[PDB]
């Protein structure tokens, strides 16, 4: 969980301590990350989804989820994948809510994103490159 | 003294048990007419069930209405009162009655008693509503003639109240 | 300047926002954030439609389903209650049970009709630019459509006005919304017929979009004699608000109205080269089916199957249906005299074509309404009764 | 022909259809209203705002999209739903849900006007009004729905359609803009709903209140209420057309002045004390004294621009106006005594006036400090706010001879021994039942029309029952089943429970037993 | 103009001076007023109309016009009449703007209101009673 | 307690709002509040459409009308400029002059199409509920509509893709908006044809909504041979972006496309009892007329009458029109072979009926386009050329 | 036939149309890009967000109405 904080790792350091790590030899090439980042812009529907879906069943299934308040948007980072079922959101909101309506306030993605049925997913997987691990 | 709860109490329960024993249209018609004369309007005979009579009246209406559909020919549901009278004859009789009224006090009692005796399900709904509207037209017009003409002291006498208190 | 204080806003004024922040508790004082959480949901979850609509009507416990108590504060002269059980013959254990399956509160209702409003005007500007009116059959355009489709607006208008007493008298909030939205769709139909006539008049020199001839036909032509008699009775002859909604939408408009709009004007437009009228009947037929969903819920799901009064209510619904079905059959028998004025088209305007159109209307009606309230109907008998008015 | 046609792009504008609407009606013997009325004059008038169904929906949907955009996107992202002063957020539980029932009844009243209209154009206009009152019902509901989701106290925002039935102030709301519209003469609604209710009272109730909301941090209510009132222009104009027809016929004009005075008194009797109480006591920041708000909107502007102008055509200044002005000055302070004393029967959390409030009340209503101010300060000393105190002021009123009566006609509470507004107690017995009336205008209505006024009051329903049992039965609790929705303070700590009420031992009397 | 201020006349007074005039015998019946009152809810379109129509050509035609800021709405009072032409507003805003669109943010009226063509008017006139 | 600061909003935080209020000047620093006030208005006053669109393209002064200066920062390998005069044969004194008469920037465009999107689904749900498909001619439905209207989606799809290079190459912002909106309307047409076929498949057992048969017809049936040849050339055979827009919308789609959509499928639907297809052609014909307003402004108002290059541009437009009109006449000559497969209806599908339909298409085209660029055309000669393909 | 039909209410959802989009292309020799590129590999891939023109417009207009409400009103 902690490693998915917005201010994780080097971001805790300031001044010369930050510069020393920022310019360290080993930090001059990218490092593979298993994370995904999802940004949701704040709104009545999104704020209900954060509170009753992402921070409840979402975090129960994926305890590495971090959610941070960034004023106009929610910043979410997690290991592996994040999913939101528009059907679950529509049940919560009491109004028509397809996966297309869910996207109205899904603002950004760092990861491989897609919709399938009523569900939106962002994943660390590299679809079309990563090979399936089960025949099932 | 002490009122029982609003929506579930021994008075409503006891009246529901009486209503369940009604078995014919004639019996339930006399029951509901007697009830409405005894317990509804400012000219009722008794305020003993004041906070329960409207719910009880609903339950009597429901019993009479089901008895009507179980027991009467369809044509009677449209054209007759459950007294056996022709519904259009009832309409004509009471409109004539209120147009013959000589004062607003005569007119108001005719309208009130029409409702006490013929409120659905006694009279078919369509006939009742148009009669009630014709009666109400006459009552409103006679009451709104010189509405401010009688001082309060004289209105209290005409109404026949017993004045219990007048603040100085 | 100005004579009155320029009020400082508590949301943005630093001093007032700080005072407000000091006063607001640091935690919520209850966790129940579902508006009117105690409504019994019809579907798997409570809808916003239900939350905004249900129990807005302040009924007491002596009107079935009411949560309040006591008499009304002010009644009519004589004692008629503000709302009361005397308004209708039908009974139920809860007048609030009705749900429109389209879940229309005011906002989705006007949102959808706004789409139709704006697209209609774009369609007309393009249709006039296209010149597509050039291939319409002129006799259809001038002698049948202009005159008898015009006259049909009076049927829609009368059905609109039948709802005025329903809007005052009916006993719950979801029912009142269903009724008022149905009324606006009927007056919309009448206005849209007139809009089509006014539009044709801009394209066709000599084409007269005055209502004079349509009104004369509605009020005096034998073809509409039975229809006008029925509409007058449903609108002004009764006040039981359930009787109005049932007779109006579930019997008369579902048989006569559907035959005239769909089997005659819409269907025959696509036999006489009329590329304009189907755009307008698309709207009235969409409105009909939306209205039917809500009417069906009120009378079938709620009233005909109410646990205590279902059979009681079916007794009245059966009696009404017998009466207004006879009225509607007589209206259709009058109306099929119009086929004597149209050009013969095999399978459409000959006896077999009209017979199949009547089999669709009465057959669909048996499925959609009659079977659901226990009303026995012989479809072939009704088809033959109407065909007695068809000139061979 | 088949080749030549004008291909200029044309449509059909709303006014082109509207000019044919009057011809949509047709003559038949039964074509007349179903409702009782005194008014039978010719009423073939013309709509001032030409509208057809398609254009109606276009206009209203455009208003909605802007409003719901502001609410669901902008203000939600700002967190505005919890930036409201607690006093004001509590006030909106009452203002919005009580206004909701006024809008709801206005649907039915507008349908009576639709039914009694004789011109197709006016029937068309009243349907648009019927639809607007449905819109306004859902808009009021939406305010409390939004507050339920975003404000720190959703209880009572989330369930007033049942919890309002517990308390005495709700009874008078069912008459003021409700029964008083729909239970009577249908054509007369053009006078009571429209010439009085819409043209006079919706301006302070729906417009002026948005300034008080803004001062107290609430930008939700301005967003909605200011959109609500945009529809009201068409409603006032509908009613004016019929008032003209009434005025032009000597036989119908002879009813107009009595109907106008009865409507004005009926609505002001409740609106004046209750909205003044909600504005001044249910706010932290005050925009201006209520009595000046009333002077501006009611006495000067509606009184002069509508009634004073119609005086040229025989319409009289309401005879009850002098009594009403006295109410505008003191009746909301009288009402505050009853509201605070009976706080457990409500669904809102109240706040006693603080030191700067008290200075403001005394500056603007000299005499307030020595009467109302001393009472509130004594209640505070006795433990008004403290759940462990065992103190509820209704019992204190009775122990000092300050009985509370309910007007049989208006349902407005009256405390004759403390009131400075208009009123005096009349108690009559009629056919075995006692009735309390509180002013000359309502006493006449009841004496002439007793079968119109049989409303049970809270003392009759609750006689001899203990306060906490009534509250529990009426669901006047939060989701824990024990903490009251209503509170005598607006802080987050030390909330009262049913057991705290029960320790006071408050039992309802029969206030008329002494007569 | 000054008589059309929101705080005109008795509204300038406070405390006892207010009460003395509020309860004066001559002020217990209404008094005919030649004014109209128009309320416009604040919005991008309304605020441009206030600044470039009402307060320029409107006030030049009717110098009795008073506009006050009431937080969420504009309060406007004038002798006789106030008019707003949607066609002039549409030219100012650069987007389609019929008289129907103008009404989206016209929140309230004290006076006789109507539209005629592209123009909205509120007037002291009592149409159908006045000649 | 999240790891990062919870940022205080300057609009509502008392301390930051007070700092901002102290920093903001007490008066405005200029009075010119009209965004891009220097755009020359086409109409009486500047429109929001013009303000948001005009000069978004950063052209330098060596592309006519550009307000910037100097070479591009990065060009193609070899030197092709980011945008350049080599992209088209046509010339103008100012590439920014074009104005769509519908004034569509992105928002009004998707607002209108959203209305059509939602209303279409309500119409379909009601039409299936109505059962109105029951009176369509089965042969029309199965052998003509399903197969050959299906095949027409490929023409719309090809015209859609012709715009891809236009979207990259064209020289101003209002032209780019016109082209892209025209392209979406074409792919919408193709999708709506498939939507209608998929919908009929839900109503008619055995009706196959696969594109297999339409695609075989488009790619190999002689009826579409000339049309497919033309579409392939306009889409992939040229890159002059004005030539693509002109040949595509002003020649091919205005003659072949209008004949197939309006004179064949829409018109004959209203001869064979098809109450469904007119709902779909209503949209494509509205889109055609909207697109035509913009295409007309670009080529007639701006290019054929450019003060310096009008006659120059007409030389190219005339040459293009000669070529693509011959292609379109050949496409129509092939296409009218489809009449040999339809049931004869006098005045519609006989020689006189087809001749009058071609007179409408070629006559309207001469007025709408040819006359405005000085292109001589003998309508009767073109009608006779096409009727040589009509089987008597 | 002319009397019997399924009258269940149905429409056509965007993914139902989208399934057929791949088949809208057809083969011809000139059917290749106009622009210079180094990349000539096979690229017959599938969209991850199925959209058609009508649904595109519905989604974006819904975003717009909320945004412009907030700006122009609130
Ligand atoms: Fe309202
Ligand atoms: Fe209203």
């Amino acid at each position: 969980s902690a490693h998915n904080a917005y201010n994780a790792g080097i971001m805790q350091k300031t001044g010369k301590a930050f510069a020393d790590e920022f310019f360290a030899e080993e930090n001059q090439v990218v490092a593979e990350s298993n994370a995904v980042v999802l940004v949701l812009m704040k709104s009545d529907e999104i704020d209900a989804i954060i509170e009753d879906i992402v921070l409840k069943g979402g975090k129960a299934k994926n305890p590495s989820i971090v959610v941070e308040d960034k004023a106009g948007f929610w910043w979410i980072k997690a290991d592996g994948a994040i999913e939101i079922d528009a059907a679950e959101a529509g049940e919560l909101l009491g109004k028509p809510f397809s996966v297309y309506d869910l996207l109205i306030n899904v603002s950004s993605t760092v990861g491989r994103a897609y919709t399938l049925g009523t569900k939106f997913t962002i994943t660390s997987e590299l679809m079309g490159l990563d090979r399936a691990l089960t025949d099932i | 003294a002490k009122r029982e709860p609003i929506h579930d109490n021994s008075i409503r329960t006891e009246w529901e048990a009486k209503i369940a024993k009604l078995t014919s249209v004639d019996q339930a018609t006399k029951f509901i007419q007697d009830f409405r004369l005894a317990y509804t309007s400012p000219f009722r005979k008794s305020y003993d069930i004041d906070v329960d009579y409207q719910y009880i009246e609903r339950k009597i209406e429901e019993k009479l209405s089901v008895l009507k559909t179980e027991k009467l020919p369809v044509a009677d549901l449209i054209t007759k009162a459950t007294t056996g009278e022709d519904a259009a004859a009832v309409e004509a009789t009471w409109i004539a009655k209120i147009k013959a009224a000589k004062s607003k006090y005569e007119a108001e009692r005719i309208h009130i008693e029409f409702r006490q005796l013929y409120k659905p399900p006694v009279l078919p709904v369509n006939v009742f509503l148009r009669t009630d509207a014709a009666l109400g037209t006459v009552l409103m017009e006679i009451r709104n003639t010189d509405y401010y003409g009688t001082p309060l002291e004289g209105l209290r006498k005409e109404r026949g109240v017993k004045v219990l208190h007048l603040q100085a | 300047p100005q004579s009155s204080q320029v009020t400082k806003r508590g949301l943005t004024d630093p001093e007032r926002a700080a005072i407000i922040a000091a006063a607001v508790p640091d935690h919520a004082l209850d966790t129940q954030r579902k508006y009117h959480y105690f409504i019994q949901p019809r579907w798997k979850r409570l809808s916003e439609y239900e939350q905004l609509s249900c129990y807005a009507q302040p009924n007491p416990d002596w009107i079935a389903g009411g949560l309040d108590w006591g008499d009304w504060t002010q009644k009519f002269h004589g004692g008629r209650p503000s709302w009361g059980n005397e308004s209708t013959e039908l009974r139920t254990t809860d007048w609030y049970r009705h749900r429109d399956p389209a879940r229309r509160w005011h906002h989705p209702y006007v949102k959808d009709k706004s789409e139709e409003a704006r697209y209609t005007q774009r369609f007309l500007a393009a249709y006039s630019s296209e010149g597509s009116i050039r291939t319409i059959d002129p006799y259809w355009r001038d002698e049948i459509l202009n005159k008898y489709f015009g006259a049909l607006l009076y049927s829609e208008y009368g059905l609109f006005n039948a709802h005025s007493s329903v809007g005052r008298d009916c006993l719950s909030d979801t029912i009142r919304q269903t009724a008022v939205f149905a009324a606006l769709d009927k007056v919309d139909n009448a206005q849209m017929i007139q809009m089509e006539r006014l539009f044709i008049a801009k394209l066709v020199p000599g084409f007269d979009a005055s209502t004079d001839v349509p009104k004369k036909i509605w009020t005096t032509d034998p073809i509409y004699s039975g229809a006008r008699a029925t509409v007058q009775e449903i609108w002004q002859g009764v006040q039981d608000w359930n009787e109005i909604l049932w007779a109006g939408h579930a019997v008369y408009d579902a048989t006569f109205g559907q035959f005239a709009r769909r089997e005659f004007f819409q269907r025959l437009a696509t036999v006489y080269g009329d590329t304009l009228t189907p755009f307008f009947t698309a709207q009235s037929q969409t409105y009909f089916q939306t209205t039917r969903g809500a009417i069906d819920d009120l009378f079938v799901y709620c009233l005909a199957n109410d646990s205590e009064f279902g059979a009681h209510n079916r007794t009245f619904l059966n009696a009404w249906t017998e009466h207004y079905l006879a009225s509607s059959v007589a209206a259709l028998k009058d109306f099929v005299g119009l086929y004597a004025k149209v050009e013969k088209v095999a399978g459409a305007t000959d006896r077999a074509g009209v017979s199949e159109a009547l089999q669709r209307v009465f057959g669909d009606w048996k499925i959609d309404y009659a079977d659901k309230i226990g009303f026995r109907v012989d479809v072939d008998q009704k088809v033959d009764a109407v065909l007695a008015g068809y000139k061979n | 022909d088949a080749l030549k046609v004008n291909r200029a792009p044309v449509g059909v504008e709303p006014q082109e259809v509207h000019k044919w609407l009057q011809s949509f009606n047709w003559d038949f013997k039964e074509n007349r209203t179903k409702y009782p009325t005194k008014y039978h004059m010719a009423n073939e008038t013309k709509e001032q705002f030409k509208v057809i169904a398609k254009e109606y929906a276009r206009m209203e949907a455009a208003k909605d999209e802007r409003q719901f955009g502001t609410l669901l996107d902008g203000l939600t992202r700002l967190g505005a739903g919890n930036k409201v002063h607690p006093r004001w957020g509590e006030t909106m539980k009452v203002i919005s849900n009580f206004l909701e029932v006024g809008e709801y009844n206005a649907i039915a009243a507008s349908a009576m006007l639709w039914d009694s209209a004789t011109a197709a154009e006016q029937k068309n206009g009243y349907l648009a009004q019927v639809l607007d009152e449905i819109r306004h019902t859902h808009q009021c509901a939406f305010i409390n729905h939004y507050y339920s989701k975003h404000y720190h106290d959703p209880a009572g925002h989330n369930d007033a359609r049942r919890t309002r039935a517990i308390g005495p102030l709700w009874k008078g709301m069912k008459r003021v803009f409700a029964d008083g519209f729909i239970s009577g003469d249908a054509v007369e609604c053009s006078v009571n709903l429209q010439l009085v209710g819409e043209a006079c009272f919706t301006n302070p109730l729906i417009v002026a209140v948005t300034e008080w909301a803004s001062a107290n941090g609430d930008e939700i209510t301005p967003t909605v209420f200011l959109s609500v009132e945009t529809d009201e222009l068409r409603h006032m104009a509908n009613g004016y057309q019929t008032v003209v027809s009434i005025a032009n016929d000597p036989a119908s004009a002879k009813f107009l002045n009595t109907d106008l005075n009865n409507a004005f008194w009926t609505q002001q009797k409740y609106f004046t004390p209750v909205l003044g109480y909600l504005f001044e006591y249910g706010s932290k920041f005050k925009v201006e004294p209520w009595v000046k708000t009333w002077n501006r909107w009611v006495y000067e502007d509606w009184g002069g621009i509508w009634i004073g102008r119609l005086g040229k055509y025989g319409v009289e200044s309401p005879a009850s106006l002098r009594d009403a002005k006295r109410d505008a000055y003191w009746a909301h302070h009288d009402l505050a005594l009853a509201a605070y004393a009976m706080w457990p029967l409500g669904f809102a959390r109240l706040a006693l006036p603080d030191e700067e409030d008290q200075a403001w009340f005394e500056a603007n209503y000299p005499g307030w400090a020595d009467h109302y101010g001393k009472i509130f300060n004594e209640w505070k000393k006795l433990g008004y706010e403290d759940p462990k105190s065992g103190f509820i002021p209704y019992q204190w009123l009775l122990a000092n001879g300050h009985d509370v009566y309910i007007d049989r006609v208006s349902q407005v509470p009256f405390i004759p021994s403390l009131a400075k507004g208009t009123g005096s107690l009349r108690v009559h017995e009629f056919n075995g039942k006692k009735h309390s009336l509180t002013d000359d205008w309502g006493e006449r209505q009841w004496l002439i029309e007793p079968e119109r006024y049989e409303c049970h009051n809270v003392f009759e329903q609750y006689e001899g029952r203990e306060l906490s049992e009534v509250i529990a039965e009426g669901h006047g609790v939060r989701s824990d089943g024990k903490t009251l929705i209503a509170q005598p303070h607006t802080r987050g700590d030390n909330l009262w429970t049913l057991e705290d009420i029960k320790r006071a031992g408050c039992v309802f009397p029969d206030p008329l037993a002494k007569f």
